[PDB]
């Protein structure tokens, strides 16, 4: 059952009798040995963040990152969020940076430029939180919001410390 | 009034040799290198600017020459035989200039005309956006009224000038309703380059015309006091729409222009390179072509006078401007090529003045409107005449 497609079951709620349940012969053909458990690089990963020039600036993209861990997450950016100072040049994605497709993207105050929208049009999954309703990003975005970011993403990254 | 004359008046012949004087000892010498290297020819704009080839549509009361729109394409025929990169420097004033000219008040002529009239300062027409071009009415920058200013928020795509301008024409989207028509949507600024919250973008590298400069502008939050809007709130798109006549046949002479240097470089090439014995030209093929080409130029040429004399005589000159930049620009790039082609090997080569000129050339029939914009406006002007 693909987990996103059903809602959680609310975790308190009914009480349920607890049987022993029925046993078996170890089978010893395959043993458990090891393991080994994990902010990705932005091309390979499945979760995207990026912010456009609706953040203002380099310092500003702290919530980006803030939240980008609470997704395990990578982090880009526009051509105009690089442009102004804000990142490095290896972020962009877009037409002229890393194109990408991952699970997961999130624009963050991106007015969406097609040539904005070709470096991601084939994500999975798109999120678009920009305050002026009327931006070209709200098409290819599944879901978004007509918001201010700062009051929006740090709200985010609170409802995913515990969830 | 008299019948048809294909004679310029001794006045334009002295425009004539005035530009070709420039275009051919100033011009024709450096251009490769302001190609090779996209460097912005300073130089040649202050010259060309001292000698009044340049806002030459400006009317007399604020300093300028009040020149005509056949007067204009004369010039920039000849300055677009020398250099289209330069020649679209020049001229995109004169589109940052037109419905300031066509639709500004005393106050907004006398102020923003007239000082172009006393340095050479640039300015530029901001209309063209990431996500409509073609389509001005498609363009979203924002305009609210906000006391007596207006807020100007949006991103401007491939201006001409952008970051070597006093002061914008700009196009902005002043109602809300997405359902409010062009006719009442939009409003035409004055905007002055050095206003807070303007960001000019990078120097954008294209094939052709390399030494113009075209860039981004990304408007954040700018201020623009309502005197430098341009009939009021609402006239924008009719404002924009009227610029037209009086630029299409001179970016026209510039298609021109460029398709004339091409055939004199292949003309000159093939009366020295011989193949099989015998010169260039005594291969029949190769005269046909260069005939088809002087066919093609003549025949431009006309066309824009055409358009120009059109709006001269006080007629608006929409159907024929749109034959010229149609003809115009097809034929630019169709010598071009052949140009290239004639010099064989050389041709395509750096050294030799041609390659240029085929990757100059192909914006022609892209910007002041695509080749198939200018068809859809000659059909619908055509076909009008028909409707009763
Ligand atoms: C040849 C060429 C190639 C290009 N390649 C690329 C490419 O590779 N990648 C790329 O990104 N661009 C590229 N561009 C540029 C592209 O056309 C646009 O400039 C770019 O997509 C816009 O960047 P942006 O969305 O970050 O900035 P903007 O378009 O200015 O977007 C800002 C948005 O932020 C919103 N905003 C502002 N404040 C807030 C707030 N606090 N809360 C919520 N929203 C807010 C605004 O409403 C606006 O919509 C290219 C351009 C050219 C000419
Ligand atoms: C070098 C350069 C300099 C420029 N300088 C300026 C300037 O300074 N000021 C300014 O405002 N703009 C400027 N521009 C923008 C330029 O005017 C536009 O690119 C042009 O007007 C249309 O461009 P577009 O890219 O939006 O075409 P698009 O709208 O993306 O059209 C792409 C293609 O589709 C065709 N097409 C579109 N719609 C239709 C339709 N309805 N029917 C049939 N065919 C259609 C077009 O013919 C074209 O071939 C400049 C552009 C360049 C390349
Ligand atoms: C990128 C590049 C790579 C090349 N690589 C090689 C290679 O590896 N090996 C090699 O040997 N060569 C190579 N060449 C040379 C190329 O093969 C020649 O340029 C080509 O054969 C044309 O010859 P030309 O340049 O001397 O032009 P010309 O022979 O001077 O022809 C000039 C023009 O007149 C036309 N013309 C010539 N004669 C006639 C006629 N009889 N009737 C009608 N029209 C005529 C031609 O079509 C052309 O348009 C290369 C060239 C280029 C540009």
């Amino acid at each position: 059952v693909r987990g996103t497609s059903f809602d959680a079951a609310a975790t308190s709620g009914g009480s349920a009798s607890s049987e022993k349940a029925s046993s078996t012969s170890p089978v010893e053909i395959s043993e458990w040995l090891d393991q080994k458990l994990t902010r990705p690089e932005l091309t390979g990963a499945k979760v995207v963040v990026s912010g456009g020039r609706g953040l203002k600036s380099g310092e500003n993209f702290k919530l980006l990152y803030d939240l980008a861990d609470q997704l395990h997450a990578a982090v880009g950016a526009s051509r105009a969020a690089v442009d102004a100072g804000f990142v490095p040049n290896d972020m962009q994605v877009g037409q002229t940076g890393k194109i990408v497709a991952p699970e997961l993207y999130i624009a963050v105050g991106i007015s969406g430029a097609i040539q904005h929208l070709a470096g991601m049009k084939d994500s999975k999954t798109i999120v678009a939180i920009n305050k002026d309703p009327e931006a070209p990003i709200f098409q290819v975005a599944d879901y978004g919001i007509v918001a201010d970011l700062f009051k929006v993403v740090p709200e985010m990254t609170e409802i995913l410390k515990k969830k | 009034g008299l019948g048809f004359s294909f004679e310029f008046t001794e006045q334009q012949k002295e425009f004539q040799a005035t530009a070709r004087k420039f275009a051919r000892e100033e011009i024709i010498p450096v251009a490769a290198e302001y190609d090779k290297t996209g460097e912005y020819p300073v130089p040649l704009i202050r010259r060309a600017w001292e000698l009044g080839l340049m806002n030459t549509h400006i009317p007399e009361n604020c300093g300028g020459l009040g020149l005509g729109t056949f007067d204009a394409c004369l010039i920039s025929e000849e300055l677009a035989y020398g250099c289209t990169g330069v020649q679209t420097a020049i001229e995109g004033n004169s589109l940052g200039q037109m419905p300031i000219i066509i639709a500004g008040n005393d106050q907004q002529k006398k102020k923003y005309l007239g000082r172009m009239t006393e340095e050479p300062l640039m300015c530029a027409y901001c209309v063209t956006e990431p996500g409509a071009g073609s389509d001005v009415a498609g363009i979203k920058t924002k305009a609210e009224k906000k006391g007596d200013e207006y807020i100007i928020n949006g991103q401007k795509m491939w201006i001409t000038n952008g970051g070597k301008a006093n002061w914008y024409f700009l196009l902005a989207r002043s109602d809300p309703d997405p359902k409010a028509p062009a006719n009442k949507a939009f409003t035409g600024f004055i905007v002055e380059a050095d206003t807070p919250g303007i960001q000019i973008g990078r120097k954008e590298l294209n094939m052709g015309q390399r030494c113009s400069d075209t860039r981004g502008i990304v408007f954040e939050d700018v201020k623009v006091p309502k005197e430098n809007v341009l009939i009021g709130d609402g006239a924008g798109f009719k404002v924009a729409m009227g610029a037209f006549d009086k630029t299409r046949p001179v970016v026209a002479a510039g298609a021109v222009g460029l398709a004339q240097r091409a055939l004199d470089e292949a003309t000159k090439y093939a009366l020295e390179r011989k193949t099989f014995g015998k010169l260039l030209v005594e291969h029949q093929a190769i005269s046909f072509m260069l005939a088809e080409m002087a066919m093609k130029v003549e025949l431009a040429r006309m066309s824009y006078q055409r358009a120009a004399w059109e709006v001269d005589s006080g007629r608006r000159n929409t159907y024929y401007a749109s034959i010229a930049k149609a003809f115009a620009g097809d034929i630019a790039n169709q010598l071009a090529t052949d140009a290239v082609q004639i010099l064989g090997g050389n041709g395509f080569n750096t050294e030799y003045p041609v390659e240029k000129l085929m990757r100059d050339a192909k914006i022609y029939q892209i910007y002041e409107g695509t080749s198939q914009i200018q068809r859809l406006i000659v059909a619908r002007e055509h076909i009008d005449k028909y409707k009763n």
